[PDB]
């Protein structure tokens, strides 16, 4: 049994039937008061006397919100090791399997990391950074907040939360040496698991769509976009690439523009640009449609 | 100026060299990316301290005929020179790992990405070690991933160079 936190313990259990559930104490956080009683979130009336309560944790019964009696609360969760691996249950992964989606709009510092829930009840969540070596980029996130927009996979739709993260801002660098490594712990009810990411910067890039698409007729018209405000600056160091198509990176039928303008033939047609890193791989921006005259 | 050319065409045959690794180099953790991120030149370079352009230098306490004549900076002239430095760095390093690959089939390393590394190399100027072949094969790929890195690194301050 370890403390995540003053008044809420996690309890690893093997999570095989013959396996015993550990056995360990505890007791009211009163420490003079006697003649006391225990109560459960999951039990309907009393069932401890002493001031200290022992408890066997072999299955999610045997845990909740253990409360004096309303003297103190103590809270139990369980993280599940089956075959010597840990439980991924509250969490959905996405069709990557990934179960942190990772991106940054620009080299700012700034990105959010995203995640599918599979049941959203009793959810608390806690993002930081897993490294505390020396050499180690920190990062500081803020509170995960529900999305009101849900996200659909496998013929089934799931909810999603978020958070911002921001690393703290040293003195610059051209490249990303070490990765930034980060861990959410998840907290169904009576349930705890928790998840790890790697990532770098360069790799999380995700441009925002470009703006102000303009078009002008020619002898055959010039379509014209500008880049994302979010995107970092100089432009000129941070040079973004774009594809354009007639009607992520899916460039179906669609062809590269290297500069803010191109000339494309289209009667009736709607004219959509993309943008992306002029130089890495990365993630490409969403679509940005604009009908043709 | 000019060297922006040779950053371009030196970013092409990197990228379409790592293609030809994750390709035939299948099932190797070279198109898994769990490879660890190896910069070799780790130890002697300063280019990701000097590297940047001068915008982002906000704060105090932070030759080739590639730098424009109109606008001359120490530190990009410690950029460029760095450059040079990496590019001798894994010209060597390439070329003892072409000799064991040459040896023994699946892989071959582009002359024109070692071509374009040395093109690059004389704009901006005006003892390997030890592996079998599973190993070998392995440390191509660690080094590519690295080097096209590097190269975007190179290609965005050309690009500040040119244009500004
Ligand atoms: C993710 O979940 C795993 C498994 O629940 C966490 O590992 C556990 O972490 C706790 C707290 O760091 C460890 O408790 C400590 O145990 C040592 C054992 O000597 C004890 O001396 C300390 O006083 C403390 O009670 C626990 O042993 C450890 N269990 C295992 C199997 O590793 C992990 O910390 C969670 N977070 C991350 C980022 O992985
Ligand atoms: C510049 O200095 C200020 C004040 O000490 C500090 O808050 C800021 O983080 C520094 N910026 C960089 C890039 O080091």
């Amino acid at each position: 049994m370890w403390e995540l936190e003053k008044d809420v313990y996690v309890v690893e259990v093997d999570w095989t039937p013959d396996a015993p559930g550990e056995t360990v104490n505890l007791t009211c956080d009163t420490p003079e008061e006697d003649d006391i009683t225990w109560t459960s979130d999951q039990r309907h009336g009393v069932i401890g006397s002493g001031k200290t309560l022992t408890i066997t944790v072999k299955e999610f019964l045997d845990a909740g919100q253990y409360t004096c009696h309303t003297l103190s609360h103590s809270h139990l969760l369980l993280h599940k090791k089956e075959n010597g691996i840990w439980s991924t249950e509250i969490l959905k992964n996405f069709k990557n399997k990934t179960f942190l989606k990772c991106e940054a709009p620009n080299y700012s510092g700034r990105f959010t990391c995203s995640w599918l829930v599979q049941r959203n009840m009793d959810l608390k969540f806690n993002i930081k950074s897993s490294s505390s070596s020396p050499d180690s980029r920190a990062v500081t996130c803020g509170m995960a907040s529900l999305s009101a927009e849900k996200v659909t996979l496998d013929q089934r739709d799931y909810e999603k939360y978020s958070v911002s993260c921001q690393e703290d801002v040293t003195c610059p660098t051209a490249e990303e040496t070490l990765p930034i490594e980060l861990a959410l712990e998840a907290r169904q009810q009576n349930k705890y698991e928790n998840y790890s990411t790697s990532f770098f910067i360069r790799d999380i890039i995700k441009p925002d769509p470009p703006k102000n698409l303009q078009m002008k007729p020619l002898k055959q018209v010039e379509v014209s976009w500008e880049y994302p405000d979010s995107w970092s600056t100089p432009h000129s160091y941070f040079s973004l690439k774009f594809f354009v198509r007639i009607q992520g990176c899916n460039q179906k039928g669609a062809f590269l523009v290297e500069k803010t303008s191109t000339e494309v033939q289209c009667k009736g047609g709607n004219v959509c640009v993309q943008a992306q890193d002029r130089y890495y791989n990365s993630s490409c921006s969403k679509w940005a449609c604009v009908p043709c005259r | 100026a000019r060297c922006l050319s040779q950053s371009r065409n030196l970013l092409k045959t990197t990228d379409d060299m790592v293609k030809t690794a994750r390709e035939k180099l299948k099932h190797y953790s070279c198109t898994a990316e769990d490879i660890d991120h190896e910069d070799i030149t780790r130890d002697q370079t300063s280019t990701l301290k000097t590297c940047l352009p001068l915008e982002l230098h906000k704060n105090e306490s932070c030759r080739g005929s590639c730098l424009p004549p109109q606008k001359t900076s120490l530190m990009m002239t410690l950029c460029l020179g760095s450059i040079y430095e990496d590019l001798k760095m894994y010209q060597t390093e390439f070329q003892a790992i072409n000799a064991a690959l040459q040896n023994h089939q699946q892989i071959i390393l582009d002359k024109g990405m070692l071509v374009a590394i040395d093109e690059l190399m004389q704009s901006l100027n005006h003892p390997v070690g030890e592996a079998d072949p599973y190993r070998v094969k392995m440390k191509l790929c660690i080094l590519l991933h690295a080097f096209s890195t590097r190269v975007v690194t190179i290609n965005r301050v050309m690009g500040y160079l040119s244009s500004a």
